[PDB]
This record gives structure tokens, C-alpha cells and sequence, in this order.
């Protein structure tokens, strides 16, 4: 029904914390502005108008930061605890979620007020502002499809059936239609349908020495780029994350983490911006992704 | 903040004198001194070699023209002076105060740069190998500042000099230019106590170093994100019209009486006349600059040859230069061989020098060129 | 380092698959350091710059 705001010190991440700013102890309170403001570079010459690019860009977001605690010391530890828990990490990801979405925003502590302006039992209503990094991404799982063969029809399907050694009849839109392919079960697609600016892929490899990663392809069946590894020995996995405030290229063995940075190969990761077309897994037996796509107004 | 020991100008008037009685008995140079004063350093820009910009911070001390700026990391450099020989030096910046402001803010230079000063070389000495130029241009006996001694990796000066042009006097400036070029290596000047525990004394010298002995190729990408700087240099210097009105002088006349030749210069590198020019314009450039030369007749009375019009209208050097972040997931220190990867492109140099700046740490790339 | 056993100080310790880090393009020399105040855990490796024995 009502909206939810989720601060997160790291999405995507094991070591992630949230504090609901919506019904928990320390709470947001009226957003300064949630829309957006647009530059569209427009110069009239002789009152006929000629449009430019527009550069969306995004303002930022002042809350009416609110705490409710028993006591004095109960805020006071309230405010020390949440403003060095968004301190602790370079980036916080404020979520933003709604009856029809849940969208997110990548957002940096820009200014935060103290004052000894207390009511009751020493509660905090002060101004915490945020610096805009990215407004409104969807964080959603990506899986890849199957593809199963059709169903065989006598005298619809390419077979010599009946009567003996077998006939397959030529009719006008009925005639013979092939039932599938001979293991139907290679076919894959990772589709990706929309333009998707950055992922966190858990890549499962099969073959020790053997480049293993992923790559992608556009349209017409070309690659753009490809993010792949020779390592020496088989990782359990390889934990790659796109993004780039926090990159991440490491190859997982047991209980050890090894980057895998200076192993991949640099000719073939030409863009981070993933395109319309598809994904292809470079010498790996399970793949988990999680991709995240901005809307710029939700 | 960094660490910053200042001294008073290193006056080689002064400290090249061999009088010093070390503890053995022997007499050498004299020793640096202690800082005057211990002080902070403090909105920075700081240059590693000094390659493109000057280095600028304000210091908490009131510093002046002339004094010496030791800027102190808690790290080590470990420098291959022999094959197997590594030595412990520990990280150093070391500037000249050139010009303090009102607010104290210092511009410092590399001291190396700041060295080899007013020093010209004639061309005699440029013959020889590179060893015998950084002979030269290192000497305490010369130079406006005081050296002790030169660490230097013999691989990499091994190589021939390159050839001056019209065998003239230039600047020590230019020519370390023009070998750094070739080398692919740039100059770190360091203050550090004697190797043999005997003597006390606290020393200044350059590196010449690398931390492998036989220096290898690296592979790397440069992302958009590292707020990557992107224009072009040149090496060598070779004329930019490359089309050419050439004039030559009647003998009976006394003058330009005749009619002019043009000749152009071809996508691969050869100059032809324009007349004997019978293609499809594929293997002719993009854009035709011109210029209008006046020749005179030699003695002989033949016309100028054609090589000697084509050293004028040939290319120059066309080099890229990339200035970007730090990665921590792949860190590029100076004085490495790389071939960088920038938007599907493929650049190959050296990291010539390193920014260490409060809010960044950034490096200059330069794409040393010979591709084909 | 899978399985490797070392006697530093005639202190006796097994490596086994402990990974250090190394730094690219440079003669990482592995140290075996002890500390006898740290009670929990003595030995520590490093991959250093120089050999700083
Ligand atoms: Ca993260």
C-alpha cells in the first residue's frame, strides 16, 4: 500500500545491512524532490526552434532524517550508529519502493545536521542530503532459456509413417513441417532485451587453462565485448561485478579469494554497456546473473 | 598529509669539496644537512619525474627560493643496479623551491630537471653511446645543483645516441628529451644515507633504475571511468606541409623565370612529382597542406634532388598521450613498458610520469610509436 | 602454498594452502613473520619489495 525507503551499506554484497528509514528507529521523512531537471540546449533563430541534446540530470535529495528512541542515550547512539554506517562505505543505495515498483538509487552523504534541538526523551529531526552517483536502476535476475522440441503429427511432421517403406505427403499449408532438432538441449539463450549498464555474474568454470568467462553478442550475431579468464587451476567460481564504483574480478577457490584482474584478457572487454542481443558462457558449467538497468524518472 | 624536509639550497660551491674526515681516516665530499625545518606538506601536486607539468604545494613552514624539498613516504622502491644486485631505497620526492607566493603556496621543480640547467652539449659528445651523455650531464662540478652519484641500468643506455640534426649545440633539457624519448625512461632523484654503515653521510642521487634489471611488456585497459586525458605529441621533429611548390632559379635569367614543380607526398612515406601522378587518389592523403619553397642552383647547375625536398615535406611523429587514474586492480608504476587498451584502440609506450595528489593518484602514458 | 613446512627461528609451522598476494610486473620476496605478542596467531606471510630479513 504506502512506500517503503530501505537504506542498504552494500546491495548485491554478503556484508550488507539495512536500515528501513520507513518504519525502523531512525526514519526519512518528505524527499526534497524525486523528479528531475532537463537541459534541452535550445536556440531560436527567427522564431523557428532547433532542439540540441538533453543532459537529464538529477538534484539532489534533502530528507527530514527522524529518530524515536526511549532515552537520551538511545539517539544519541542512534545517529553516531547510521550516519558511520553510510560514512563506512564509499557509496549507500537508497531503495525506493512502491504497489507497482522497486526501483534504487546510488547515493553519496552529501551533508548531514546535528542540533541540540531535542523533544522528547532527546529525539533527533534533523536534514540529511544526498549526492545523486545513479537515480532509479532495476536490480533483477537474469536467466537464461530453454528451447523444446515440437510435437509429431502423421502427415504433418517429416516422417515415413504408415504404410510400408513409409510416405510423407506434399499439401498445401499443412505438408511437412520437421518436428525439432537431435538434442534440442544445446540450444540456450541469455536474451537480453533492453540496453543494461552494469551486472553481478557468479560464474561456475569448467575447464582448468581454457579461457572462461562470458561473452556477448549484438543483433547480427557480432561481439562487442567479452569479459574472460585463463587461470591455472579450476576457480569453484569467479565473483565479477561490473559496476563501477566498486569493480570486481575475483576467482574463488575453497575458503580463498584471488583477484583475477591481471589474468583476463584486455582486447576482448571493449564496453562495460551491454547491448541488444545475447550472452554466450566461454568454457562455464552454471552461470548466476543479476543484471540492473536505469529509468531515469519512476 | 605527506612529510616534507626542507634544506637550504644543495650550493655544489659548497658541498663538492672532498674535506670531510670520515672515520677511517680518508677524505671525501661533504655530506648533506639536516632540514632547517621539519614541516608538512600540504595541497599538493606532486610530479614523480616532472615530464609534462611542475609540481605546486603550499607548506606549513615559510619556505623560499632556492631551498630543497624532500617529500617522505612511509614505502620502499627497490632499484636493480646490478643483475642480481636489488638495493633498499626508500621513497622520496625531491623538488627546488622556484617561486612562493603571498598564501605560501611553493612551485617546486624536479630536482633533476632543475640539475641540468643552462647546460648546452655540443654535438661531439653526442656521438658516443647514451652512457657517456648521462656522464656528462650528471657531474657535480658543472651542474647548478650538488650530485654524490648516478644508479643506472646498462640495458637500457646500451643502445646507439640519436642522430642531431644539423649536428648543432643544444640545451642538456633537449637533449635528455630526445633520450628519454627513445629509451622510454624518465629520471627520479632520491636522498639517501651511504650504503656502508663506516660512513655517515646523507646523500643525493638520480635513478637511472628499474625494479627488473631486463624490463618486460605488460598488457593493460584504460576504462572511460579513470577520467582519462587523451592528446598528442611529437617525438621527432619533421616538417607539417606536405605538398610542395617548388621553385628553382633560371641560370640565364638570374632568376625564378621557369614555371614551378609540385610534388606530393604519398600515404606510405615517398614523394613524387604531381604531374607523374596517374592513381585514384587512395594513396594520396586526406588533406593536402601546402607550402611554397625558393631553391637556389648548386655550383654544378643541376636542380635540387628529390630526397632532399622529401626531408622537408616528410611526416612528423604522431604521438598519443593518456592521463588517467590509478587502478588498484592493475597498479602501473613509472619507468614500466605497456601496451594500453583505450575505447578498442591499442597504444603501446611507457608510464613517463605519477601525480600524488590529496584527491587522486594519476599517470601519464606516452605511446612511444614505432608501429609498423 | 599447499603444503609447505617451515622452521624459521626454530619455530617450527606448516603453510597449508595459505594464498598471499602478489605485486604485478615486480621480484615479490615472501617473508615468514613472527610475532610471539600476537598469542592468537604468531606466524604471518608478506610479499615484500626487497629482502628484508
Ligand atoms: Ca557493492
Amino acid at each position: 500500500m504506502v512506500r517503503q525507503y530501505k537504506i542498504h551499506t552494500n546491495l548485491d554484497g554478503t556484508d550488507d545491512k539495512v536500515w528501513d528509514v520507513t518504519n525502523g528507529k531512525v526514519r526519512f521523512y518528505q524527499p526534497s524532490n524525486l523528479g528531475l531537471q532537463s537541459t534541452n540546449n535550445i536556440w531560436q533563430s527567427n522564431g523557428i526552434g532547433v532542439m540540441g541534446t538533453r543532459s537529464i540530470t538529477q538534484p539532489q535529495i534533502e530528507f527530514k532524517l527522524e529518530t524515536f528512541g526511549e532515552s537520551l542515550e538511545e539517539n544519541y547512539q542512534l545517529m553516531k550508529d547510521f550516519v558511520n554506517d553510510i560514512l563506512s562505505k564509499k557509496f549507500v543505495t537508497l531503495e525506493y519502493q512502491t504497489e507497482i515498483f522497486q526501483v534504487y538509487a546510488d547515493l553519496a552523504l552529501a551533508d548531514v545536521t546535528k542540533t541540540e534541538g531535542y523533544g522528547k526523551n532527546g529525539t533527533f529531526s534533523e536534514k540529511i542530503t544526498f549526492d545523486i552517483i545513479t537515480k532509479w536502476y532495476t536490480y533483477e535476475n537474469l536467466t537464461f532459456d530453454k528451447i523444446q522440441n515440437g510435437k509429431v503429427i502423421a502427415g504433418m511432421s517429416k516422417i515415413y509413417g504408415g504404410t510400408a517403406p513409409g510416405n510423407y505427403k506434399y499439401i498445401k499449408g499443412t505438408s511437412y513441417t520437421y518436428y525439432g532438432e537431435s538434442d534440442i538441449d544445446r540450444l540456450s539463450r541469455w536474451d537480453i532485451k533492453e540496453e543494461i549498464f552494469s551486472f553481478m555474474g557468479i560464474l561456475y568454470p569448467k575447464l582448468p587453462k581454457t579461457p572462461a568467462g562470458v561473452r556477448f553478442l549484438d543483433d547480427i550475431g557480432n561481439e562487442y565485448t567479452a569479459i574472460v579468464f585463463k587461470t591455472e587451476q579450476v576457480q569453484d567460481y569467479i565473483l565479477i561485478n561490473t559496476d563501477v564504483n566498486d569493480e570486481t574480478y575475483q576467482g574463488w577457490k575453497g575458503t580463498t579469494a584471488l583477484n583475477l584482474f591481471p589474468v583476463m584478457d584486455f582486447e576482448r572487454y571493449r564496453t562495460r554497456i551491454i547491448e541488444k542481443g545475447q550472452m554466450e558462457l566461454i568454457n562455464l558449467s552454471k552461470a548466476e546473473f543479476k543484471i540492473k538497468r536505469k529509468a531515469d524518472f519512476v | 598529509m605527506l612529510e616534507a624536509n626542507v634544506y637550504d639550497n644543495f650550493n655544489p660551491n659548497y658541498y663538492n669539496i672532498s674535506d670531510f674526515s670520515m672515520p677511517n681516516g680518508k677524505k671525501e665530499k661533504r655530506g648533506l644537512p639536516i632540514p632547517k625545518a621539519r614541516c608538512q606538506v600540504i595541497n599538493y601536486e606532486l610530479w614523480e619525474t616532472g615530464y609534462l607539468y611542475t609540481s605546486s604545494a603550499t607548506l606549513t613552514v615559510s619556505v623560499e627560493v632556492g631551498d630543497i624539498v624532500q617529500i617522505l613516504f612511509p614505502e620502499v622502491v627497490p632499484i636493480e643496479e646490478a643483475l642480481g644486485k636489488k638495493k633498499k631505497l626508500n621513497l622520496d620526492m625531491v623538488y627546488l623551491v622556484t617561486d612562493v607566493d603571498e598564501s605560501n603556496k611553493a612551485t617546486l621543480k624536479n630536482y633533476f630537471w632543475a640539475m641540468i640547467e643552462s647546460l648546452d652539449v655540443p654535438n661531439a659528445i653526442t656521438k658516443t653511446t647514451n652512457f657517456a651523455i648521462i656522464d656528462y650531464l650528471i657531474d657535480p662540478n658543472k651542474n647548478n645543483l650538488m650530485s654524490y652519484g648516478y644508479f643506472f641500468n646498462s640495458s637500457i643506455f646500451a643502445g646507439k645516441a640519436t642522430i642531431n640534426r644539423k649536428a648543432e649545440t643544444s640545451s642538456a633539457h633537449d637533449v635528455a628529451k630526445r633520450i628519454f624519448s627513445k629509451v622510454q625512461f624518465q629520471p627520479t632523484t632520491t636522498i639517501q644515507h651511504a650504503p656502508s654503515e663506516t660512513d655517515p653521510r646523507n646523500l643525493l642521487f638520480i635513478n637511472f633504475a628499474s625494479r627488473n634489471w631486463n624490463r618486460k611488456r605488460i598488457t593493460t585497459r584504460v576504462d572511460i571511468k579513470q577520467s582519462v586525458t587523451m592528446d598528442t605529441e611529437t617525438i621527432v621533429d619533421r616538417s607539417a606541409y606536405n605538398f610542395a611548390v617548388v621553385f628553382v632559379k633560371n641560370k640565364a635569367t638570374d632568376d625564378y623565370t621557369d614555371p614551378p614543380k609540385m610534388y606530393i607526398a604519398k600515404n606510405n612515406g615517398d614523394v613524387i612529382d604531381y604531374s607523374t601522378y596517374h592513381g585514384d587518389g587512395t594513396d594520396l592523403p586526406d588533406v593536402r597542406t601546402a607550402k611554397t619553397l625558393f631553391y637556389d642552383r648548386d655550383d654544378h647547375g643541376n636542380p635540387p634532388e628529390l630526397s632532399t625536398i622529401k626531408v622537408e615535406i616528410s611526416p612528423s611523429t604522431i604521438v598519443t598521450r593518456l592521463i588517467f587514474n590509478q587502478n588498484e586492480l592493475l597498479p602501473l608504476y613509472v619507468n614500466d613498458l605497456v601496451d594500453i587498451w583505450y575505447e578498442g584502440k591499442l597504444y603501446s609506450g611507457y608510464i613517463a610520469d605519477r601525480v600524488k595528489t590529496e584527491f587522486n593518484d594519476r599517470l601519464i602514458f606516452v605511446e612511444s610509436g614505432d608501429k609498423p | 602454498y599447499t603444503n609447505t613446512s617451515i622452521i624459521a627461528g626454530g619455530r617450527y609451522f606448516e603453510l597449508l594452502n595459505e594464498t598471499v598476494a602478489l605485486k604485478g610486473d615486480s621480484v615479490n620476496y615472501i617473508h615468514a613473520n613472527i610475532d610471539l605478542t600476537q598469542t592468537a596467531n604468531p606466524v604471518s606471510l608478506s610479499a615484500e619489495t626487497a629482502n628484508n630479513s
